[PDB]
């Protein structure tokens, strides 16, 4: 048996466990031979490129450029390695690569090249049909000057796509690279970095390429774009490339989905579902979808794969499958990147303000939306009318395909062309009537949307400050729409825009404070102020870092103080530590005086402090650098200034008031600290307004079924339940979300109260 | 081993010099290049000397048959080339950067010149040259020829010579075979020079009686893909473990029992 039992072990080189696993078991690395596999060098990659280009060089015929093509393709691969490294280095988000994706990229290149070569060259065959029309007209010889633009397009479009045909081959390469590889990337790296990267490769290679990307334009007809925009696809750029990426469908995809754009899109795109965790799903739902094609959507990936999921992944020929994640910043394995494409639907603020703009136009007065959608439908149909003009030109040009001139009705046809342009002129006028009127109706509100987006991207980051400060966009949307309903319209619409800016901020602010902890109270308001000013006031992130982080000259002050002199010393911070600051005339009392900021103000820059557009921030850089002792009250002070003193004021939550928020279909969590519990007060209220004592179940071990049966009693009746100590025994928590649902109906007046740590 | 041919008028003294020059190489390499926590497994002992010899001891008379090749080959030349390839594959493999490889090959050339102080110009012309020399393989050199049945005769097994063309052609031949053996094989394996070498190394380890080899590399390097062919050529059966919905221990035990009974009672050849 030992003579004929060979053992082949294949490990990863990276991670954590490999090295100490080797140290744990000596015989493992001892007896076995050891062999390394370095990554493929450029020679191997060009070899693969020519193995795949020989069989694919049917239409791409060019000597002395093919060899440079295969070379440059290797260069592209070596580069996406480096881009991966840089992304992980800066953003601490994992990215991987495999030769399988390179092969798939070659597949995409070949397939979409034969497709676009054949299609666009049938169109260029039609450019040559235009040449045939010109030739037959000339040799046979009113219309010749009417077809000035027509003959010009017929010649020059073909001549451009032709003389740049190798540059257009380059364009195909850029497009298919950006498709296949640049799925999982953020907006700074997506286009900018990748584009400059590929075009510098092309310039160094000296192979010819066309100026201008316009990736979306020459990929998909805008008719399907509009059709999707009816299907809920967001009207902005990033969603456009995302839809393209799903369209190409090189492999089954997997989305990073902080908000839920993809789930709703697929829910609407062609479908109009079965979760991963279900005993029937693993057996039933699989066989139904695999033998009759139900499309089997999944929505609960959390990096944990039931292994049976995989060999299904890699035999009905009518079956597809889209599956997505929920929690952002995934930690997907390298090979989970090998199988499926990855797409990030991390919302940018840029699209966010348009979405909020649409929703405010809705709720503030529906007549604005009536005018909006009316003119928008009209102008969309008028774009389609320009398309119908194009159809009319094509009909004029190739329906007869001979004897166009003998058709004297062609004269009427020529006139018909003119008539269509006339309605385009009306549409042209509408483009002005749109781009001012709706725009000013939007300019009344697009500041608001800006603020709204700012607020949201503030409250995102506190989640990274600590877990459990996590919430959706949906709750924020409910709060936003409500705020509009609560106080928005009185009269004098511009004044009510200013009242938006007053009220919305306070509403969302208080909502988040209800969950915040003491030491984080001051911080969230501080971040809100900065994120407000990073757009309007254009406050430098460098000056922010100056405000966060930071002696020969002066003699009286302390070494503890001289550290701070050098801290401030390294615009006019490096211009006024001299004899101005070293006067030592009256500021000695100042540094002695308590509350330096308020009564004994620095007169070092009296006008700068007077202006106040930035003078606050200047005063604060000064206060921190000089006296870190009194940072926090100064923090309260300029918060009161730039945001209003209403923020720096006490709040205490009336539990009777809070009860009004809790509908039956939402629970009440409680993030408590040592030496504090509201349980007595909750019971007291349940004796005051409600007439019965609540039931209580403490988490632990062997309490799931007890909790479930008491909850069922509450469902049928309408009592109150008090869970306790959820910080251990978390396996029951995931069940609760399924229970509290619209499906299983619940009697009114049923509340739930949750406590944890 | 020596007292079989008796044709070594001078190659016996050489052979002893090989016995000592392996030791000289062992001393130099073991001293010079060390383990650090990024290259912790750079560990050397007396095992590798045994492995070197275990590789050498083969071809009781197949080494003598230089007459078919005679590619400017004296009988000793093939022997020193075998020594070189052996020392490379037992020492010049488990090293991380190609530079480390380049220095061990420099060591090898220096030591070969040191011992081989009687034909040094010939080795410099032919095998100490960086050009490819004596790729050793078992299935390429002989062709079944499919006379009456496909597997007409077991190929000669001991040795092969240096060439890349017929290597790739038989590899593609074999790839087509593997395609029609396995339903839904779905294996677009691209065969380039380094991939061919890696398949050769897997062959070297799998074949040997009482051998095994740890394979390291990032995913996508293909080792899991390469081993399937490498096992099929060697007739070895292969089985993988499947982690059920319940992750437990009994699957391992029953699978190993079946493996032994394949390699025991039945006595077949297997791989894990
Ligand atoms: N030489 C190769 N050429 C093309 N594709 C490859 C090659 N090697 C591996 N792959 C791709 O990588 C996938 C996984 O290969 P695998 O053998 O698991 O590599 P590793 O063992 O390094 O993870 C395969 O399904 C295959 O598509």
């Amino acid at each position: 048996v030992r003579d004929n039992f060979h053992i082949m072990l294949c490990f990863s080189p990276v991670g954590q466990k490999f090295r100490e696993r080797a140290r744990k078991f000596p015989a493992l690395f001892n007896e076995c031979t050891i062999d390394w596999f370095l990554p493929w060098p450029e020679e191997a990659l060009v070899s693969v490129a020519e193995t795949f280009i020989k069989n694919f060089d049917k239409l791409d015929t060019k000597e002395e450029t093919k060899q440079e093509l295969m070379k440059h393709m290797g260069n592209v691969h070596l580069m996406v390695n480096e881009i991966c490294d840089e992304y992980y280095q800066k953003m601490r988000r994992q990215v991987y690569v495999t030769p399988k994706s390179f092969l798939s990229y070659l597949n995409s290149y070949k397939t979409l090249y034969i497709e676009k070569y054949d299609e666009l060259d049938q169109q260029e065959e039609s450019f040559k049909i235009g040449l045939n029309k010109i030739q037959e007209a000339t040799i046979t010889i009113t219309l010749i000057t009417s077809l000035s633009g027509e003959k010009d397009r017929w010649g020059k479009g073909a001549q451009d796509i032709s003389d740049q045909k190798r540059k257009l081959v380059g364009n195909v390469s850029l497009s298919t690279a950006f498709i296949s590889y640049c799925g999982p990337f953020n907006a700074e790296y997506r286009n900018k970095l990748a584009q400059q990267r590929f075009v510098v490769d092309m310039k160094k290679r000296g192979v010819p390429v066309t100026p201008g990307l316009e990736l979306t334009s020459f990929l998909i007809d805008d008719a399907t774009i509009g059709e999707w925009n009816l299907q809920g696809l967001p009207k902005d750029d990033l969603s456009i490339q995302n839809g393209i990426m799903v369209t190409n469908s090189a492999r089954y995809p997997l989305f990073i989905d902080p908000q839920g754009q993809g789930q709703n899109w697929i829910r609407n795109k062609l479908s109009a579902i079965t979760t991963l965790s279900h005993p029937k799903f693993k057996d039933m739902f699989l066989k139904y979808c695999m033998e009759s094609g139900l499309t089997l959507i999944v929505e609960n990936i959390e990096n944990e794969v039931d292994p049976m999921m995989d060999p299904v992944l890699e035999l009905s020929k009518e079956f597809k499958l889209f599956m997505t994640c929920r929690l952002a910043n995934p930690s997907f394995s390298p090979e989970l990147s090998a199988k499926t494409t990855i797409i990030d639907f991390t919302v940018t603020q840029s699209g966010l303000e348009q979405q909020l703009l649409g929703k405010v136009i809705s709720k503030e007065q529906k007549a604005l939306e009536d005018s909006l959608n009316q003119l928008l439908a009209d102008v969309n149909q008028n774009q389609k009318d320009l398309q119908r003009l194009d159809k009319n030109l094509l009909e004029r040009l190739i329906n007869s395909q001979g004897n166009l001139l003998d058709d004297t009705e062609l004269m009427d046809v020529l006139n018909n062309t003119k008539t269509q342009a006339k309605e385009v002129a009306a549409k042209l006028i509408d483009a002005e009537i749109k781009t001012k009127e709706i725009n000013e109706k939007r300019e009344q509100y697009r500041p608001v949307a800006i603020r709204g987006s700012a607020i949201y991207f503030t409250m995102i980051e506190v989640s990274l400050v600590n877990w459990m400060y996590n919430s959706s966009l949906e709750q924020f949307l409910k709060l936003f729409i409500e705020s509009i309903d609560l106080s928005e319209k009185a009269q004098l619409p511009s004044n009510r825009v200013k009242n938006i800016i007053s009220f919305l901020t306070f509403h969302v602010y208080r909502y988040v404070n209800r969950g915040l902890f003491e030491k984080d109270k001051i911080t969230f308001i501080l971040m809100m102020a900065f994120k407000i000013l990073t757009t309007a006031g254009t406050i430098s992130s460098g000056d922010v870092s100056l405000f966060l982080k930071s002696q020969k000259q002066i003699s009286y002050l302390e070494d503890n103080q001289w550290l701070n002199i050098l801290a401030l010393s390294k615009p006019f911070f490096k211009e006024l530590p001299d004899l101005i600051s070293r006067s030592e005339n009256q500021w000695r009392n100042w540094i002695d005086k308590n509350d330096p900021e308020n009564f004994p103000i620095p007169d070092f820059a009296e006008s700068i402090n007077q202006e106040k557009e930035i003078g606050s921030f200047i005063s604060l850089c000064l206060v921190r650098s000089l006296r870190n002792d009194r940072t926090l009250i100064a923090t309260q002070n300029f918060i009161s200034n730039v945001l209003g003193k209403e923020f720096t004021d006490p709040i205490s939550y009336p539990i009777e008031g809070i009860w009004q928020e809790s509908s039956n279909m939402d629970p009440v969590l409680f993030l408590l600290s040592a030496g504090a519990d509201p349980t007595s007060s909750i019971d007291e209220l349940a004796k005051k307004k409600k007439k019965f004592p609540c039931e209580k179940v403490s988490m632990g071990e062997g309490q799931e079924r007890v909790a479930r049966q008491v909850i069922m009693k509450g469902f049928v009746e309408g009592g109150w339940v008090i869970l306790q100590n959820c910080h251990l025994g978390l396996k029951f928590m995931e069940e609760i979300e399924t229970l509290v649902s619209p499906i299983n109906q619940i009697h009114e007046d049923f509340r739930l109260w949750i406590t944890c740590e | 081993m020596f007292k079989q041919k008796y044709f070594s008028d001078s190659t016996y003294k050489v052979i002893e010099s090989l016995t000592s020059a392996t030791i000289a190489l062992w001393n130099k390499v073991k001293s010079t290049m060390l383990p650090t926590p990024a290259k912790f497994h750079y560990v050397f002992n007396m095992r590798e000397l045994s492995r070197i010899f275990k590789g050498i001891l083969t071809c009781k008379k197949d080494t003598i048959n230089d007459a078919p090749k005679s590619m400017k080959i004296k009988p000793e030349l093939f022997l020193v080339g075998l020594w070189r390839h052996e020392a490379e594959r037992v020492l010049a493999d488990k090293l991380v950067n190609n530079k480390d490889k380049d220095t061990v090959m420099g060591y090898i050339q220096e030591v070969s010149l040191e011992s081989f102080s009687q034909i040094e110009n010939e080795i410099l012309e032919k095998y100490s040259s960086e050009k490819t020399f004596l790729f050793c393989d078992f299935l390429r050199p002989d062709v079944i020829n499919e006379d009456g049945i496909i597997e007409e005769e077991a190929p000669k097994i001991y040795e092969a010579i240096d060439s890349l063309t017929e290597l790739r052609k038989r590899c593609n031949f074999l790839l087509s075979f593997y395609n029609d053996r396995n339903p839904s094989k779905k294996m677009p394996l691209v065969l380039f020079d380094d991939a061919l070498k890696h398949l050769l190394r897997i062959s070297r380890i799998i074949r040997q009686p009482r051998s095994s080899g740890l394979l390291v590399g990032v995913g996508g390097s293909g080792k899991q893909s390469l081993t399937r062919l490498a096992g099929f050529i060697g007739k070895n059966l292969i089985q993988q473990i499947i982690v059920t919905k319940t992750y437990s221990d009994k699957d391992l035990k029953e699978d190993i029992k079946k493996g032994f009974d394949d390699a025991g009672h039945l006595g077949k050849q297997v791989t894990f």
